[PDB]
């Protein structure tokens, strides 16, 4: 249907990453990102988190 | 198991139905961490009709940190070693958890396409690519053919 989460490859995107803008991790596997954590996309700091009410 | 074991097996799932234009890879015997790459020449390069080999391996904590790739077959480029060891920015310091295996080998074709000679890994390569185009292309040619086809 739509693209997988970028980073397990197994789930739907299911949130947002601020302030780059990206949706493209599932909420576990932000989880799994180390601290700091980076967008797997672009390695900007993450600073805020705003679910999408979809998947 | 881990997260980077079930990554390494979704890619390789994503792998046998969506291949990389001009590259394949997989795992060297039953061990997933370890496996193989084939990057046919690209035809933007004097690296054409040549067949060339790669080493991968996968960290413990794979999606998190860059794959150690590695050239098997021997390449006249300014951008990579002797020791068939690459210097790609995507393999260091630009790496991150969205990139693939399969976005690194369409970016390892990038660079026997266009090499950057401006953080050259063999010196001498990058001048002669940088006064001496002809020659350059001549011997990438050259070394095309005595190891790769
Ligand atoms: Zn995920
Ligand atoms: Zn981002």
């Amino acid at each position: 249907l739509k693209s997988a989460c970028v980073v397990c490859l197994s789930s739907f995107k299911s949130c947002v990453f601020l302030e780059c803008g990206h949706v493209c991790s599932c909420t576990e596997c932000y989880r799994a990102l180390p601290e700091p954590k980076k967008c797997p996309i672009c390695r900007q700091a993450i600073t805020r988190v705003i679910p999408l009410y979809n998947s | 198991g881990s997260m980077a074991l079930k990554r390494i097996h979704k890619e390789l799932n994503d792998l046998a139905r969506d291949p990389p234009a001009q590259c394949s890879a997989g795992p060297v015997g039953d061990d997933m961490f370890h496996w193989q790459a084939t990057i046919m020449g690209p035809n933007d390069s004097p690296y054409q009709g040549g067949v060339f080999f790669l080493t991968i391996h996968f960290p413990t904590d794979y999606p998190f940190k860059p794959p150690k790739v590695a050239f098997t077959t021997r390449i006249y480029h300014p951008n990579i070693n002797s020791n068939g060891s690459i210097c790609l920015d995507i393999l260091r310091s630009q790496w991150s958890p969205a990139l693939t295996i399969s976005k690194v080998l369409l970016s390892i074709c990038s660079l026997l396409c266009d090499p950057n000679p401006d953080d050259p890994l063999v010196p001498e390569i990058a001048r002669i690519y940088k006064t001496d185009r002809e020659k350059y292309n001549r011997i990438a040619r050259e070394w095309t053919q005595k190891y790769a086809m």
